[PDB]
C-alpha cells in the first residue's frame, strides 16, 4: 500500500436528499475498482 | 490569449498566447521568460495580487507546469524566433534577433516601441491574464458585446485619413520606381516628373 | 440605483396610451417595440425557405 | 511680469522672505494653506559641497533579487546591518552581451563596525590602514537606465544640530536581478570574480585631491578655487 | 511512439532540397534527421514541446 | 437664487444649438483632417531614400528626398484654355465639377556622397461644404443669395461631378 | 480626439507613482490607472485624483471632451482622449457635503440672464456655460458611474388625467 | 547545501582615496530620493543676479515664456550672505517644513509643495568610482518621496494649469497658399521638354 | 498559498523521503529542499463560497450610484449603511444582501 491518502466529503444534505447510504457509495467504488483501492467511510452520525 | 481545456477536459488548463507573424500558439509561461522574467515566483508576482486565491493559483498550475521546460531567457527567445515564421534555416544568433525584433514591436505596440521599455509589456500581460483567469472562474461577467460605451464611430476625418494615406503610401512607391528606373540615366530628374 | 429590482425599474410602463408615458417607459416600450420588428423581419426569411423546401 | 527686472526682484523677494528656524514665532505664524496646520520644525535646504565631484547611483533589487526575501543570506550577513552599509560592488562585463555585477561584504560584525565608524567620522587627516578583506556573496543581472537631465532625482539628508538639510543629485538607476549561473560557464566564472578581496585605506594623493577640487570648483569657487 | 515525417529541409552535404525527412521518438527523448540521398543521420536530444523545427536548428547549429 | 424651469432649459438648449448647428460633426472633423491630418500622414513616412556603392573607385552615393510642409488653397477650376479661377460651389453643381483644391507638398532633395525642390503639386482634396476651406464660409449672408446658395442650406457634403 | 501628453503630466504630477516603482505585494490596497487603454501607473488615493482631473475638466484646463471614471468596484481609473466616442451634455448637480449649495443645479438665473443678453457683466454662449463648470459632457462608459436626474423636479423630495411618476422608495436617500 | 563557487583565494590589493565629509548624518545613514517635478528646478550654481537679469531671454510662444517664468521663479537656488560681523554665509531661499501631522513639505520662497512618501526596501545609493571600476555604497534609499501642489489656488498649479490648457489650443499645421495658374503646367511642360530631347538623343545615338 | 525556493524562487514540489517516511518540498532547478509542516497536498472544493463576501473595498462608500439604507450596524450602530447583493454572479447565486456601514465597514446580513 501507499502512503499517499486520499479522502473526500460528502454533502450530508443532499446525500440525505438523494436517499443514498454511505455504505452504497463504499459498494459502487469498490466494484468499479475491485480490490485495487482499500476505502473507510465515516458513519452516519458523524458531524462530516 | 486563449483558454485550452473544457469544463473537466482536456487534462490540465493550459493557457496559450497567439503573437503576430507566429505560426503556432505558445504557452504564457515561455513568453513571460521571453520578455525577461525567469523565476515563477515574480510571473506570479506579475500575474496574481492575493496569494490567498488558491484557485487562479491551481488554474495557473498546469501553464508552469506545461513551461518548465524553458528555464532560460535566450532559449525563450530562441523557441519564439523557430515558429516566426520567417525564412527556413535562420541561424540561432539571427534566430534570436528576430525574436526581439517581434517581441519589442508588433507585441502590444500600444504601449511602447523603444528598447529597455519591456517591463509594462510584462505588467500588462500579467493584468491579461488575470481578466482571463477572473472571467474564466465565473466571479465576473463576460465583456458586453453590445455595450455602446465600447463603441467609436469613424466621420469624414479617419475615413479620409485611412484613404489618403493608402494612396500616398501608393504615390510614395510609384515615386521611388520611378527614381530608380531613371537614376540609370544619370540625369538631374525635375522631382516634378516623378510624381503623378 | 444599483441593484434595483423593483416593478418600475425593469421595464413595467404603469401609464397608459391616453395618460402618457415618462421617459423611461417610453425608452422600455421602445425596446420592446424594436425587438418585435426585428422578430418579424429575421422571421420572415427562415419561414419563406421551409415553405420553398416544403413545396420542393 | 515678464520683464528681466521683474523676475530679479521676485528672485530677492523670495530670497528675502526665508523664515528663520530659530524663530519660534515666526515659524507658528506659518500655516498649511490647506491643512490649516501650523509648522513645527523647519530645516535649511543646501546643496552639498564635499559630495558633487563623486558620482551617485540608487541601487535597487527587483523581484526575487530583494536581500530580504534571500532569508540565508539576510541570516548570514545579519538579521541596520554595517555589513549592508559598508558592502562593495564590482561591475565586470566579459563582452556586450555578457555582463553581471560582484557582490562583496564584511562577513565579521566588529570589522564591518571599526570599519564604518573610521568612514562615518572621516573629518581628520589622519586614517588608519585598516586592511579589510571583502568575501564575495552573490552575483546578479544588472541593467541601467540614465536621466537626461542632471538633478532629475535627488537624496536628501538631515542634519538637525545645523537645522539644515543636504542634498545629492542622482545619475543613473541601476537594477539588479537574481541571475542563475549556466553550468556549462563556470570554468569561466571561476576565472573572473574573487573569493577575497582587500581593502587598504590610504590619505588621498595631493594630485588626485586637487583635481576633485578642480572639479568641484563650478558649483564652490569661494572656498575651493585654485590660486 | 517513433513518428516518420517528410520535411522541405536541405541537406549541407549533398545540396539536395526537399530530401530531409525527420524522425522523432517522443518515448525515447529523440530525434533523427536522415538525408534521403546522403544517408547521412543527425541525432539530437528532444524535449516535450519539440518540433521538426527544433531539430532542425540543432542541426544548423551542428553543422556550423 | 431662483428656481430652474423649463424654458430655462429650452433657453440653454438654444444656446446649444446656436453655438454647435446640426451637422457640427462633419464639419469639425474634416476640418481636423485637413488642418493637421494630411501633414501627420505625410510625415509618418518622411524619408525616401536611395543609395548606391559605385564601382564602375568606392564611391558611396546616397540619394534622399524628403517631404516637407502642406500647401493648400481653395478650390479652383482650371478651364480647357489654360485660365483659372476661384470656383463655387453652385457652378460645380451646374457644370458637373467636382469642388476640390490642389494639396502642394515641399519635397527636398540631398545628395549624400561618401567614398569608402519646391512646391510639388500631388492631388487633389473634395472639400467638404461650408467646412473651413470652403468658399462658402465667409460671404456673409447677402452675398450667398448672389452666389445662388440657400442661406438654409447646412454644408457637409462634398460635391463630385 | 486630443493628445494625451497633458493628462500625464497632470497624473505625475499629482501624486501617482510609474509602474517600476511597483510591487504586488506591497501595493495589495493601490488603484491602477490607465489612460487611452495603456496601464501607464498606480495611486494610492484615487479619490481625491479623480476629484482634481474633474475639476480641471470643468475649469477647461483639460478639454471637455475627455472622458474621466473611476470603477471603485474594480479598483481602476480610467481616462479616455480617444477620437470617435459619443457625448452627450447634462446639468452639474453640486454634490459637495461641505457646500450649503449641496443637491441643487450649479446654473442659476444668473447664467439664463447671461446667455439671454448675449454677454457676461465683467460673447458669453454654450461654450461659456461648459467652460465655467455648469454643463459637462460624458460618453456611454461615463455613465455607467453617475446617478442622473430627469428632471430638476426630481432633486427634492389624486388626479385621473395626470401621469404618475416613479416612486423610487427603495432607497431612503439620493445623491 | 549550494557549495561555494570561488574558493581559489585571489585577493586585490586596491586602496581607494576617501574624501573628508562635510557633514555626517547622525543615528542613521538614511535618505530621502524624492522626484524632481518639471514646475522645480534645482540651481546648485551660486545666485549671481547680473548675468540672470542679462540672460532673461524673451519668447513669442506665451506658453514657453510662462512656464520658463514659472520654472525660473521656483528654482531652487543659493548665494553667499555678507554677515553683518563681516564674515560670509551661506544663504538659500529654500526651507523644508513639517506640520502637526507629521507631513513634510518643499518650501521655495511662498510657494508650499507636498511630499508624499512611500516606503521602498532593499534600495540603497552608491558612489561610483569610475577609475577603478567599482562601486562604493554611501546609505540606504528608505523612502521615496513625491512632490505636489498644495492647492488649486496655489499659483504655481494656476501657471501650470494656464499653460497646459493653452498649450493644447494652439493646433495648424497646413499652410495657406493662393494658386494663380494651372497647377498641372509644370509637369506638362516638363514631360514635353523631356521628349524632346528623347528625339534628340535617339537621333545622336543613332548618328553615333 | 503555497511556496517557492528561497534561492532559487521556482516552485517547490511536495516530495516523500522512503528512508524518513517523511513529507518535504523541493525544488526541481535546484537541491533546495525543505521540511512541510502540513498534510493537506492537494485540496479541491467541488462547491465553493469564496468571492461572495471578499468583493469589498474600503472606498465602496463613495459611490454614488448605490443605494442608501438605514440598517443598524452591529459595530458602529449608524443610522447610515449602503446594502449590495453577492458580487459572485453565478447562474445560481443567491439574492442576499451585504451591508456595509461607512465607519467600520463591516460587511453583514439580514439573516
Ligand atoms: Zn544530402
Ligand atoms: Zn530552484
Ligand atoms: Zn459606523
Amino acid at each position: 500500500q501507499s502512503p499517499w491518502l486520499l479522502r473526500l466529503e460528502l454533502d450530508r444534505a443532499r446525500m440525505l436528499d438523494k436517499q443514498l447510504t454511505m455504505n452504497q457509495v463504499a459498494d459502487k467504488i469498490s466494484e468499479v475498482f475491485s480490490d485495487d483501492l482499500f476505502v473507510m467511510w465515516s458513519e452516519d452520525n458523524a458531524d462530516k | 490569449i486563449k483558454l485550452y481545456g473544457r469544463e473537466d477536459k482536456g487534462t490540465g488548463r493550459t493557457i496559450k498566447a497567439t503573437l503576430p507573424y507566429v505560426k503556432q500558439d505558445i504557452p504564457i509561461v515561455i513568453v513571460f521568460r521571453a520578455l525577461g522574467v525567469v523565476p515563477d515566483g515574480e510571473i506570479l508576482q506579475h500575474i496574481c495580487y492575493d496569494e490567498n486565491d488558491w484557485q487562479m493559483l491551481e488554474m495557473l498550475k498546469p501553464c508552469i507546469e506545461e513551461g518548465f521546460v524553458i528555464q532560460d531567457k535566450e532559449v525563450a527567445l530562441d523557441f519564439i524566433g523557430r515558429r516566426g515564421s520567417a525564412a527556413l534555416g535562420i541561424r540561432r544568433e539571427k534566430r534570436i534577433q528576430y525574436a526581439k525584433d517581434i517581441l519589442q514591436k508588433e507585441l502590444l505596440p500600444h504601449i511602447t516601441q523603444e528598447e529597455g521599455f519591456e517591463t509594462r509589456k510584462t505588467f500588462f500581460l500579467g493584468y491579461m491574464v488575470n481578466r482571463l483567469l477572473l472571467c474564466a472562474l465565473e466571479r465576473k461577467d463576460q465583456d458586453d458585446r453590445d455595450h455602446f460605451g465600447k463603441k467609436r464611430l469613424d466621420l469624414a476625418g479617419p475615413l479620409l485619413a485611412n484613404l489618403f494615406r493608402i494612396l500616398f503610401r501608393k504615390l510614395t512607391r510609384e515615386i521611388y520606381r520611378y527614381m530608380q528606373r531613371c537614376i540609370e540615366t544619370d540625369r538631374d530628374f525635375n522631382l516634378n516628373l516623378a510624381v503623378k | 440605483t444599483k441593484d434595483d429590482f423593483s416593478p418600475e425599474s425593469k421595464g413595467f410602463v404603469e401609464n397608459s396610451y391616453l395618460r402618457g408615458l415618462t421617459p423611461q417607459e417610453f425608452f422600455f416600450h421602445a425596446m420592446a417595440g424594436r425587438e418585435g420588428l426585428i422578430d418579424t423581419a429575421v422571421k420572415t426569411a427562415e419561414t419563406g425557405y421551409i415553405q420553398r423546401r416544403l413545396v420542393k | 511680469d515678464t520683464n528681466p527686472r521683474s523676475q530679479l526682484h521676485s528672485v530677492e523677494r523670495t530670497f528675502d522672505e526665508v523664515i528663520d528656524p530659530r524663530n519660534k514665532n515666526r515659524l507658528q505664524s506659518l500655516i498649511h494653506p490647506r491643512k490649516k496646520i501650523k509648522a513645527v520644525k523647519a530645516w535649511h535646504f543646501f546643496p552639498d559641497t564635499s559630495t558633487f565631484d563623486q558620482v551617485f547611483h540608487s541601487l535597487k533589487f527587483v523581484g526575487s533579487a530583494s536581500l530580504s526575501k534571500d532569508r540565508p543570506l539576510n541570516e548570514q550577513l545579519g538579521q541596520v546591518n554595517a555589513s549592508i552599509l559598508t558592502s562593495l560592488f564590482k561591475p565586470i562585463e566579459i563582452n556586450p552581451h555578457n555582463k553581471w555585477i560582484s557582490l562583496y561584504a564584511v562577513t565579521d560584525k566588529l570589522s564591518a563596525e571599526s570599519f564604518r565608524k573610521s568612514f562615518n567620522s572621516i573629518k581628520d587627516d589622519n586614517i588608519v590602514n585598516r586592511h579589510v578583506i571583502y568575501d564575495h556573496i552573490k552575483d546578479f543581472d544588472q541593467m541601467f537606465r540614465g536621466h537626461k537631465k542632471l538633478f532629475e532625482d535627488f537624496a536628501i539628508s538631515f542634519d538637525d544640530i545645523s537645522d539644515r538639510a543636504f542634498f545629492v543629485p542622482i545619475v543613473g538607476r541601476l537594477e539588479l536581478k537574481k541571475k542563475r549561473i549556466v553550468p556549462g560557464l563556470v570554468d569561466m566564472v571561476n576565472r573572473t570574480n574573487y573569493a577575497h578581496i582587500r581593502m587598504d585605506l590610504r590619505n588621498p594623493s595631493t594630485q588626485e585631491t586637487a583635481i576633485r577640487d578642480s572639479r568641484r570648483e563650478q558649483y564652490d569657487p569661494v572656498n575651493y578655487s585654485s590660486i | 511512439i517513433k513518428q516518420k515525417l517528410e520535411t522541405q529541409f536541405t541537406c549541407l552535404f549533398c545540396n539536395h532540397d526537399n530530401s530531409v525527412v525527420c524522425t522523432l521518438d517522443k518515448k525515447n527523448s529523440i530525434g533523427l534527421l536522415e538525408c534521403k540521398k546522403c544517408n547521412l543521420s543527425f541525432q539530437a536530444p528532444i524535449n516535450s514541446l519539440s518540433q521538426p523545427i527544433d531539430i532542425y536548428s540543432d542541426w544548423i547549429d551542428a553543422c556550423e | 437664487d431662483d428656481t430652474i424651469t423649463t424654458e430655462d432649459c429650452w433657453t440653454v438648449i438654444s444656446a446649444f444649438f446656436e453655438e454647435k448647428g446640426l451637422v457640427s460633426q462633419q464639419l469639425d472633423s474634416f476640418d481636423e483632417f485637413m488642418e493637421t491630418s494630411i501633414q501627420d500622414l505625410v510625415w509618418e513616412e518622411p524619408r525616401l531614400i536611395l543609395d548606391q556603392p559605385a564601382q564602375h573607385d568606392n564611391i558611396n552615393k546616397r540619394y534622399e528626398i524628403r517631404f516637407g510642409k502642406i500647401y493648400l488653397s481653395r478650390p479652383t477650376m482650371t478651364e480647357a484654355d489654360g485660365t483659372t479661377h476661384a470656383m463655387f460651389p453652385q457652378e460645380a453643381r451646374l457644370r458637373n465639377l467636382t469642388y476640390s483644391s490642389p494639396v502642394y507638398l515641399d519635397m527636398e532633395k540631398s545628395m549624400f556622397t561618401s567614398i569608402d525642390g519646391n512646391k510639388v503639386h500631388i492631388g487633389k482634396v473634395p472639400i467638404m461644404l461650408r467646412s473651413k476651406f470652403c468658399s462658402l464660409r465667409t460671404l456673409d449672408e447677402v452675398d450667398l443669395y448672389k452666389m445662388k446658395e440657400c442661406p438654409y442650406d447646412m454644408g457637409g457634403y462634398f460635391v463630385i461631378n | 480626439g486630443s493628445p494625451s501628453e497633458p493628462i500625464i503630466n497632470f497624473l505625475e504630477e499629482w501624486g501617482m507613482e510609474p509602474l517600476e516603482d511597483y510591487d504586488p505585494a506591497q501595493h495589495t490596497k493601490s488603484t491602477r490607472i490607465f489612460v487611452n487603454g495603456v496601464w501607464t501607473g498606480i495611486h494610492r488615493d484615487p479619490s481625491m485624483l479623480v476629484s482634481t482631473m474633474r475639476d480641471l475638466r470643468r475649469s477647461g484646463a483639460i478639454s471637455p471632451e475627455v472622458s474621466i471614471i473611476r470603477d471603485i468596484r474594480e479598483r481602476e481609473f480610467k481616462i479616455f482622449t480617444d477620437v470617435g466616442r459619443v457625448y452627450r451634455p447634462l446639468f452639474i448637480v453640486e454634490d459637495d457635503e461641505s457646500k450649503d449649495n449641496k443637491g441643487e443645479l450649479r446654473i442659476t438665473k444668473e447664467h439664463i440672464r447671461k446667455i439671454q443678453q448675449g454677454y457676461d457683466d465683467d460673447v458669453y454662449g454654450w461654450s461659456s456655460l461648459v467652460t465655467s463648470g455648469v454643463i459637462e459632457y460624458v460618453d456611454g462608459e461615463e455613465e455607467e458611474t453617475i446617478m442622473i436626474a430627469m428632471t430638476p423636479e426630481d432633486l427634492q423630495t389624486n388626479d385621473t388625467a395626470k401621469r404618475i411618476k416613479p416612486e423610487m422608495s427603495t432607497s431612503s436617500h439620493h445623491t | 547545501h549550494t557549495k561555494s563557487v570561488y574558493d581559489n583565494g585571489e585577493t586585490l590589493d586596491i586602496s581607494l582615496p576617501i574624501h573628508p565629509k562635510s557633514h555626517i548624518p547622525q543615528g542613521k545613514q538614511d535618505r530621502w530620493v524624492v522626484k524632481l517635478p518639471d514646475f522645480l528646478d534645482i540651481n546648485a550654481e551660486p545666485f549671481d543676479p547680473r548675468p540672470f537679469e542679462m540672460n532673461v531671454k524673451t519668447h513669442e510662444d506665451k506658453n514657453q515664456e510662462l512656464l520658463d517664468k514659472l520654472i525660473a521663479v521656483n528654482t531652487v537656488r543659493w548665494r553667499y550672505a555678507k554677515s553683518e560681523t563681516g564674515g560670509i554665509f551661506k544663504e538659500t531661499n529654500s526651507q523644508i517644513i513639517q506640520w502637526e501631522d507629521g507631513t513634510y513639505s518643499l518650501r521655495v520662497g511662498s510657494e508650499i509643495f507636498d511630499m508624499f512618501t512611500t516606503n521602498t526596501d532593499d534600495n540603497y545609493l552608491v558612489s561610483e568610482h569610475n577609475e577603478e571600476g567599482i562601486l562604493m555604497t554611501e546609505s540606504t534609499l528608505s523612502k521615496s518621496v513625491k512632490l505636489v501642489p498644495a492647492s488649486f489656488q496655489s499659483t504655481t498649479h494656476q501657471k501650470l494649469a494656464k499653460a497646459l490648457s493653452a498649450k493644447q489650443k494652439k493646433e495648424s499645421y497646413a499652410r495657406s497658399v493662393v494658386t494663380k495658374e494651372d497647377p498641372e503646367e509644370r509637369q506638362r511642360r516638363l514631360e514635353s521638354q523631356e521628349n524632346e530631347r528623347y528625339r534628340l538623343e535617339r537621333r545622336r545615338k543613332q548618328a553615333e | 498559498s503555497f511556496r517557492f525556493c528561497l534561492e532559487c524562487n521556482n516552485m517547490l514540489y511536495p516530495k516523500e523521503d522512503k528512508e524518513n517516511q517523511r513529507l518535504l518540498y523541493s525544488c526541481r532547478n535546484c537541491d533546495y529542499t525543505e521540511l512541510a509542516e502540513d498534510p493537506k497536498v492537494y485540496r479541491h472544493e467541488l462547491i465553493t463560497n469564496i468571492g461572495e463576501t471578499a468583493g469589498i473595498v474600503d472606498d465602496i462608500g463613495q459611490d454614488p450610484t448605490l443605494p442608501r439604507s438605514d440598517k443598524e450596524c452591529p459595530e458602529c450602530h449608524s443610522r447610515d449603511c449602503v446594502f449590495f447583493q453577492s458580487q459572485q454572479r453565478r447562474k445560481d447565486t443567491n439574492m442576499t444582501l451585504f451591508y456595509v456601514c461607512l465607519n467600520c465597514k463591516k460587511t453583514f446580513r439580514d439573516e
